[PDB]
């Protein structure tokens, strides 16, 4: 068993993204936004700081 | 002095060190229900393992003539 | 007291998407912006989700911890519900 | 008597559950969150749309744990055992060896339980690294003890 | 001032050599180093409280990085911290019970 | 031979597996309470 | 080497090199050991049981072999589903009836060709023209492992390139037209009795095959929502240099 | 038996069980579902007959055969069920033409005390 750092863990990760991308459709992931889709709706969505 | 011995030419012996901790607890956490997490503990904060080796020690000849360890090496 | 661990924790025209907002544009909206599992419907929504188009656009309920958001707009999306209120 | 009323014993039994929660949760949230925020391609072989699906799917799977312990740990680090005097970690109310408030501390002292060693109270003790540069030269020195004097492989 | 980094292979060298960074490349596949793409050259910055001799906490290991804003958002800080498994907090989460009993045994076992 | 070394190595070897848990209380409890109930069969001093 | 490369990209040391291989029609025990890149004599001990080689058979690579292969060559297996080879005649309508021709199982077939199972059941629906095989059923050649040219340096010479790959100077001019002085070349072929050879990519890189294995339900789902692009930063951004800060700048 | 393959876990809801939960081993999440899962059957042979996790035996075998001794440890990883005495055979078999000794007792030793004799063959 790994322990410690996240870069010791080399299968676990693997396993990790093999496992959400088994139980997760594409149908669901389409519905997440980003925060720059949401506020491209607004009036004014840019401007410089 | 334990450890593997390698008779073919594709294989050097390179007398290395290892350095480890051990310790097991006698006063409180000797035994009781605690016993085996604190132990567990005690082992996987004592997880290093160090491997020293000289370089002066991989400056020998193999098992082809050629030496191990040059200067460019 | 240690800097800004206080457990119980403004209007900004040139730091209107920078303050008390999400550092970055590229992160996606927060746990409470989405359905987790199977709901029986809450009470109250978090502080912290974004208010989007669609909660002008819609409008069934909007309650927050209380707060009734009765007036649609276009000014409040892109932004949390904290400055808001 | 006894020892302390239960509604206490479930608060700390409670906070206890909240760190057992935290050591289920925090590898898991750490690799969602590490996925999701990042804006670089992580390797030769997914890039481009294959990127942002895995950062889409994972973000769908990291929204949809209930009861994920993303909670930070010194929100709830304050909490006494034998007593119910809430302290403040980073100020004088608590001390962070034994894990008592100051209160409990003196009672525990003027009981005799500890073996403690009392010294000058505008000093620095003993420790030559407190004398030396104070709390952060020992925070320092606990970094060098415990990490920085590995060569890591 | 700005300028682009140069690579010359050693087959283009009229004396070939290893340059230095293939070898940088060979380390980084022995060691599994991560190279992050978008580090700036004029940012380097010593932690010179620690490295200075001639400063009373001088540790000869940079104990902080000279970063402002190095926070829990980056990702680069998320894989290279220590996880909280096997730390002191897993000994305060199973020693610090209100009744030290309750951890040495079961009560109805020992009555 | 064997016998004797089995009985020597029931005596003195444990392994890691054991050692995490040959300390539980259940275990130590047992322990006693096999003395208690029958310590006349196993005793260097109760056989007399 | 980017972030999360360290699982994704490299595998663990060591990398398996293949210490079984199969003779071929015309190779004889000279020959099995150029290709092999060992000594004749040391191909004979490692497989004293046997007196002589024929066709197809298996034979045991000595292990100080310098031509020794890895696993899982990056030339993809194809298959083609309209084959008439088949007991029907027709194409291949049960995942099981390919899973049987190309020796493997009825996952190894899902994982490795999302698009084939995600659209269509296990029949068939023919717009489906081939299909690759999975990473396990994957053999490795000698010509696609090693690479069959090698770089001129600034001051390379005959005896040079040929003291470098371990070959005779006769036999780089034979496979390169006899040519002597290699100043008006940036490349030159390397003989296959080339004793030491340069691989084709890392051996210790992940081949893609084995990342799409579990990328599987990703590239099954791209190809029926028919995604080409996700933008990442919207139209203007480039405009404002300030707003746009993604946390790995 | 496809259908009624799972485990099922606690809640911990009295204060004895969060002590009991305290109070336990190194290793009782994995122990708990190791023993609760495949044992030896009521005859005597082994858990090895698992229906979900047969074509996994089916790869290892395969790319053990083949001389892939690096792919079938590494799905010899994912193992979850007891796994047959052909996988042992084909890894030892596939650790001979190499001389590979280390990895052979190691594949031996795996299955030998822990997983009820299966490389005891």
């Amino acid at each position: 068993s790994p322990h410690g750092y996240i870069r010791h863990f080399e299968n676990e990760v693997r396993d990790l993204l093999q496992y959400v991308d088994g139980v997760t459709p594409w149908k669901q992931a389409q519905k997440i936004r980003t925060y720059w889709e949401v506020r491209s709706h607004h009036p004014m969505p840019q401007f410089n700081r | 002095r334990i450890g593997p011995i390698g008779l073919e030419p594709h294989q050097f012996n390179v007398p290395a060190e290892l350095g480890f901790v051990e310790q097991y607890d006698n006063l409180q956490y000797k035994r009781y229900d605690w016993q085996g997490w604190y132990q567990r503990m005690l082992d996987v904060h004592n997880r290093n393992v160090s491997l020293r080796c000289r370089i002066c020690d991989l400056q020998r000849l193999d098992g082809n003539g050629v030496q191990f360890v040059d200067m460019q090496t | 007291y240690p800097f800004l661990r206080r457990p119980h924790i403004n209007p900004s025209a040139p730091y209107f998407w920078s303050f008390m907002t999400a550092k970055s544009q590229m992160a996606f909206l927060p746990e409470e912006n989405y359905i987790t599992g199977d709901w029986t419907g809450k009470f109250f929504v978090s502080k912290r989700q974004v208010y989007t188009l669609q909660h002008a656009t819609s409008g069934a309920k909007v309650r927050v911890k209380i707060f009734e958001f009765n007036s649609p707009s276009r000014w409040n999306i892109g932004k949390e519900m904290n400055t808001l209120t | 008597g006894q020892d302390v009323p239960k509604r206490h014993t479930h608060f700390v039994l409670e906070s206890r559950l909240m760190y057992e929660k935290s050591f289920r949760d925090c590898w898991l949230h750490s690799v969602c969150r590490a996925i999701s925020q990042l804006d670089e391609p992580l390797s030769k072989t997914v890039v481009g749309t294959h990127q942002k699906m895995l950062q889409r799917k994972v973000t769908c799977f990291q929204y949809n744990q209930y009861g994920l312990f993303k909670t930070p740990y010194y929100r709830l680090a304050n909490v006494d055992r034998y007593h119910a005097v809430q302290g403040v970690a980073g100020t004088r109310e608590w001390v962070p060896y034994v894990n008592v408030s100051y209160w409990t501390m003196n009672k525990m002292v003027r009981g005799g339980n500890l073996l403690v060693h009392r010294v000058h109270y505008t000093g620095w003790g003993t420790d030559s690294h407190l004398k030396k540069g104070g709390w952060e030269h020992r925070w320092n020195k606990v970094l060098q003890r415990n990490v920085l004097q590995y060569s890591r492989i | 001032g700005v300028h682009r980094v140069g690579y010359t292979h050693p087959s283009t060298l009229p004396v070939p050599c290893a340059q230095r960074w293939d070898l940088r490349l060979a380390r980084a596949r022995i060691f599994q180093e991560y190279i992050e793409e978008k580090a700036p050259g004029a940012w380097q910055l010593e932690d010179e409280r620690s490295m200075s001799p001639e400063f009373k906490t001088f540790t000869g290991y940079p104990m902080r990085d000279m970063r402002p804003g190095y926070g829990q958002n980056l990702p680069d800080y998320i894989m290279k911290k220590r996880l909280p498994n096997n730390t002191h907090y897993e000994l305060f989460a199973r020693r610090d019970i209100p009744n030290e009993d309750n951890a040495m045994y079961g009560k109805y076992l020992y009555d | 031979l064997m016998d004797e070394v089995e009985d020597s190595l029931r005596k003195f070897q444990t392994y890691r597996s054991r050692f995490y848990e040959w300390g539980r209380a259940v275990k130590q409890f047992d322990f006693i309470e096999f003395r208690r109930r029958n310590g006349w069969l196993y005793d260097l001093h109760l056989m007399k | 080497h980017r972030m999360f490369s360290f699982a994704l990209d490299w595998q663990s040391a060591p990398v398996n090199r293949l210490s079984t291989d199969t003779v071929h029609e015309g190779e004889s025990w000279d020959a099995v050991a150029q290709r092999l890149g060992c000594s004749v004599g040391e191909l004979k001990d490692a497989n004293a049981e046997r007196e002589t080689i024929e066709a197809g058979v298996v034979i045991n690579v000595p292990v100080t072999a310098t031509r020794r292969l890895t696993s899982f060559g990056a030339t993809p297996l194809v298959l083609p589903l309209k084959t008439t080879s088949a007991k029907d005649g027709e194409r291949i309508r049960t995942w099981e009836e390919a899973a049987a021709i190309l020796d493997c199982t009825v996952e190894e077939l899902q994982q490795c060709n999302g698009h084939a199972a995600l659209t269509y059941q296990k029949e068939f629906d023919s717009s489906v023209t081939e299909l690759v095989a999975p990473l396990s059923c994957w053999t490795s050649t000698s010509e696609s492992e090693f690479s069959p040219v090698e770089r001129v340096h600034a001051n390379d010479t005959l005896v040079a390139i040929a003291r470098r790959l371990q070959c005779s100077e006769e036999a780089l001019r034979a496979v390169n037209d006899g040519i002597t002085d290699v100043s008006g070349l940036d490349f030159v072929r390397v003989p296959p009795e080339a004793r030491r050879p340069r691989r084709l990519v890392e051996p210790q890189l992940r081949p893609q095959a084995a990342t799409d294995a579990l990328l599987a339900r990703t590239i099954a789902e791209e190809e029926t929502f028919k995604l080409k692009s996700i933008p990442h930063l919207p139209q203007n951004a480039e405009r404002f240099p300030h707003e746009y800060h993604t946390p790995t700048s | 038996d496809p259908n009624r393959v799972g485990l099922n876990a606690a809640t911990l809801d009295c204060r004895g069980r969060i002590y009991r939960w305290l109070r336990r081993g190194p290793f009782f999440q994995v122990d708990n579902y190791f023993r609760r899962s495949v044992k030896l059957n009521r005859d005597g042979t082994l858990p090895t007959d698992f229906v979900h996790e047969a074509p996994l035996m089916r790869k290892i075998i395969r790319l053990a055969h083949r001389g892939h001794l690096k792919a079938a440890c590494e799905e010899y990883r994912r193992v979850t069920t007891v796994p047959p005495v052909e996988v042992y055979r084909a890894l030892t078999a596939c650790c001979v033409p190499g001389a590979k000794l280390a990895d052979a007792v190691s594949i031996f030793e795996d299955g030998d005390s822990k997983l009820f004799y299966v490389s005891r063959d």
